[PDB]
Parts: C-alpha cells; structure tokens; sequence
C-alpha cells in the first residue's frame, strides 16, 4: 500500500495473507468470508503469462496477522487449503475480467479478537454504496512504493471513481466486473494498492447497519500511485452468483 | 525475510 | 454469517477506528 498508514490492532480481522510454502514468501492478500472460505483474486493463483499456476499444496493462508514478517504466536492461525476454485470465465488472456477465486480451508478457523469474517454485499447495499466519491478501504502488506516493505499491515481509504474517468485513464478494456478507485491529480491526496496487495479486500462500512462489506478485490493497476492512474478492483457483487454457487455446491 | 513458521504447518 | 462485518475490537465494543469517519463522511 502506497501512502497509507499502519493498521490498528484488529482493524481488519478478515485480512488473510496468502503465503508460499517454499520459498517462504508473501504471495497475495485475501479475505475471510466464513470459517472455511477465503476470497482472493484469480491472478494470485493463476497467471500463465508469468508461469503462475499454484496448486493447493503450494500455499498456506495466515489469518489474524498484523506484522508482515513475524510469526505471531498465539494470535495468527495458519490453515492449509482443501481446494481452489477459480471463476470459469476469469480472463487472464486480456484484461483480468472476473478476477476472483475462492479457497476452501481444510478445517474451520477459530474466530477471535483478531479473526472474524467480512460480509459480502447484497444488491441493495451495493447499489447504495458503489457511487463515485464514496470511499472504501484497502489493506495489505504489499510494497510501499512502485520502485520498500512495511513492518505491519497498511491501510488506505480511497474514493470510487466515475466510470468514464476510469476508462479514460488506461488503454485496457474495462468491464462491468471492475471498478476503479483513487484520488485524481487535482485532489491532492494520494494512495493506492501495490505489488503484494493483490487479492486483498476493498471494504465499505454500511451507514445503514454499521457492518463492513467487501465490495472489491485488489485486481490490477499500471504502476502504483501514479498521477492520473487508478487502482482497479473486482466487482464482488457482480460475481456473487458464482460465489454462492461454489459455496452451495462444495461447502 | 520471514520468520520461520512452525514445522507442523509444512508437513 | 449472521455476525459478519462486526469487529470484536471495534463495533462489538462500540469503539471507532481512527479513520472510519472519513468513509462515513463520503457517503453523501
Ligand atoms: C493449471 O494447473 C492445472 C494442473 O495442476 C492444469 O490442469 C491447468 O490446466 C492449468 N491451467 C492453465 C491455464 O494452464
Ligand atoms: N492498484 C494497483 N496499482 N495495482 C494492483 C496491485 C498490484 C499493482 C497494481
Ligand atoms: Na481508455
Ligand atoms: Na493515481
């Protein structure tokens, strides 16, 4: 995260770290949506242009973390993966359309002060809150700058951007399964996701019921925190039928 | 740069 | 889940985090 700040303890208890077993390293962010299911970006797991195609046994999920590099004894919980599910129409060839994946854990994780699921949006909460200017919150352990790395989880709040401005910022084809967020050059304030933040959540706190909802997944961008560029996020609500189908069938 | 995790999670 | 999105160290204790008000102020 560029131009964010250190998270408070327990600020993002749905935060998940995707951790490579060998070499031991950060692979991506992710989020906890129930005691057995973790949501992330498909490109965290499958991206053939970079020879990336992880299997279940390659990875662990680390839940309840705050420190990036420490083993947080008595706080974090480490889970193995039973199965990965990638959206069947994830477009890794072109523009990362439908950049979403689920991971089922081998055993349920115990909730605690540090470990708790985020809500997924209903249609009405999505319609109400996915508006230009409305801010969400992005969290992760990724790089602090495009060109270094944080001691603890970082957080930044960023406004959703009007779709024509998102489209006009890039040559990549934008779809209804994406939205963009970030400040405009004339707005002064800054901030973005960066390398290592992929797959983590863009959340909003509903003013109606005072619950946190995951509206987006960190998906893609061009550089990090560049003027006139915006971060792109997977539109979770638009892909919720697939999420529900997987959980109903395999949960 | 990461602290070793318990071996039980790598078995 | 029934209890989703309510953080033990914040909403469940009626404590506010340091920047959530920035989000609320944007929901205009
Ligand atoms: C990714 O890996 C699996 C095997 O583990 C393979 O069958 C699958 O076809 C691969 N997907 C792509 C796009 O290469
Ligand atoms: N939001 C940006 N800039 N992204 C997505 C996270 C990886 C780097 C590009
Ligand atoms: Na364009
Ligand atoms: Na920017």
């Amino acid at each position: 995260i560029v131009e964010g700040s250190d998270a408070e303890i327990g600020m993002s208890p749905w935060q998940v770290m995707l951790f490579r077993k060998s070499p031991q390293e950060l692979l991506c962010g992710a989020s906890l949506i129930s005691d057995r299911w973790v949501l992330t970006a498909a490109h965290c797991l499958l991206y053939p242009p970079w020879d990336k195609n992880f299997t279940e046994n390659d990875l662990l999920v680390r839940i309840g973390k705050h420190s990036r590099t420490r083993y947080e004894r008595n706080i974090e919980k480490i889970s193995m993966l039973e199965k990965i599910y990638i959206h069947p129409r994830y477009n890794w060839r072109e523009n990362l359309d439908r950049d979403i994946a689920l991971m089922k854990l081998k055993k349920p994780v115990a909730f605690s002060d540090y470990i708790h699921p985020v809500c997924l949006p209903d249609r009405e909460t999505a319609a109400s809150l996915l508006q230009a200017g409305y801010k969400g919150r992005v969290t992760g352990w990724g790089n602090l700058k495009e060109t270094g790395q944080p001691s603890v989880l970082q957080v930044v709040n960023l406004p959703i951007v009007e779709r024509p401005v998102c489209k006009d910022s890039t040559r990549i084809r934008i779809t209804d399964n994406m939205f963009c967020a970030g400040y405009k050059p004339d707005e002064g304030k800054r901030g973005d996701a960066c390398e290592g933040d992929s797959g983590g959540p863009f959340v909003m706190k509903s003013p109606f019921n005072n619950r946190w909802y995951q509206m987006g997944i960190v998906s893609w961008g061009e550089g990090c925190d560049r003027d006139g560029k915006y971060g792109f996020y997977t539109h979770v609500f638009r892909l919720k039928k697939w999420i529900q189908k997987v959980i109903d069938q395999f949960g | 740069d990461f602290e070793e995790i318990p071996e039980e999670y790598l078995q | 889940e029934a209890d989703c999105g309510l953080r033990p160290l914040f909403e469940k204790k009626s404590l506010e985090d340091k920047t959530e008000r920035e989000l609320l102020e944007s929901y205009i």
